[PDB]
């Protein structure tokens, strides 16, 4: 289980390779989610200075409040 | 009850959303101030070499690898 | 090993052949070093006079304070 | 009523099912870094009585007990 | 204690006896340490130039960047 | 404050003074501690030699690897 | 579970509470002492230029700017 | 760099111009230093009879034990 | 964000400027934070001697044992 290969098809890893790209961690929904929610992501993406954020498709109602962004 | 799973889930969400602090600039600095000795650590010996008057080949240096490739 | 050639790449000397010239110990990051400062440099350099002082081409927020331009 | 029950236990479900990751690393790393400073700290009493030319029963190690066996 | 015998059995010193010999301090893991790395070693070790090293036999991931090697 | 007196009152250390005593760091619990380990003490002694080690009197379940003697 | 995310935040709580010694000292005395060695290494060059009899203008010092003012 | 004129001014020498006066070497705290250390300063004092001595300014806890005068 | 502006209008610092006086680091809740605590603050004060102590204007009742004064 390294970042270029991980475990599960439902985890992506985008590694950078210079100091001007961004790195970051894609988890997509499925197996035991719920339908409405089968195939939307969440991503964890951190800035080259080096500042994690978080986002996700999902809609509104189901965001925690820390991934509202 | 519900309630008390809801506020569970509230809880494991306002934790799951700690502020990182951004630590990369702790680990750049002691990578450059260990860098920095290891280069001023050489002074000693290339100074000795000038005032001796010895030439760039002649010039003996101590040195061993270093993990960062300053 | 010697002034001339060293046993690291990353590692150069500038050595003086005259009385009126400078000399200087460069240091290139990488290998272990971050992705942010992967090929940034690090110098010593010695005026004919005598004087040793320290130059780097990194972000300011990373220099201490021994090396600030 | 029923169906908020079953929603409680699916909520206890999904919580007690969450992926923890392999800890081991975190703490074996540690570990060998700790071991690896406190192996490294000897070097200066070795070097030193290399350079001084003593012998081996005479070199005083200012060695502690370490709870890690290395 | 001394280089000849030391006060723990996880402590070891091969101590130099002429000028082509290399030293060398070398701790087995055990008592409080991890079951996984329970009988694993690791090694400095220093040339008869005076060079120091860093060698250990622990899986690859638990290595740290300084003894990678 | 000072080795003499401390401006806190679960904290008292022992300081030699004639060469051939131990030194002592030791500190008593209470305040914000729990009510179980409420008067417990937990010490660092240094022999004369100069070597340093970590003993409490709490309960067995409660120590850390550390200070388990 | 609750009380398993109470127990987790008064352990944060607790963690975030650890006592901070005063490292002012420790900084403050270190840039003194190489202040007091740096100074300290004038004193050869100030003796030879006293019992020399050279006069202050005509007294050489190898200073060198030292990042710290003293 | 001479007595006369110092390259910077945080360093200044007092020079003896008769056999009965006594030499200094006073510097200033700054710039670099810390904030609380800021304007204080530390002399190296030479009486005629050719015995040198250190005296500081800052407070008791920050002096190392050669200048504790 | 630096020391004499932020990124976020919630937090604010004082900084020294002499060494008579302290350090502060000073957080409003809002938005994400609770009705209740919604204006309050909590505050990081350094003494200019260099100690660290933490203070709050929510009530006791929601206040942690370490800002607890």
């Amino acid at each position: 289980s390294t970042a270029a290969v991980t475990g599960q098809t439902g985890l992506t890893i985008t590694y950078p390779a210079s100091a001007t790209e961004s790195a970051a961690i894609q988890g997509t929904f499925g197996n035991s989610a719920a339908i409405k929610i089968k195939n939307q992501t969440l991503t964890w993406t951190r800035t080259p200075e080096g500042a994690w954020s978080c986002a996700t498709t999902v809609e509104a109602k189901f965001k925690p409040a820390g991934c509202a962004s | 009850t519900l309630i008390e799973l809801m506020i569970v889930v509230a809880i494991i969400g306002i934790l799951a959303a700690i502020a990182i602090p951004q630590y990369q600039n702790y680990i750049a600095k002691s990578q450059v101030s260990r860098v920095m000795s290891e280069t001023g650590s050489l002074k000693t010996v290339i100074e000795t070499c000038i005032l001796d008057g010895k030439t760039a080949a002649n010039c003996e240096l101590g040195w061993t690898n270093s993990n960062l490739l300053g």
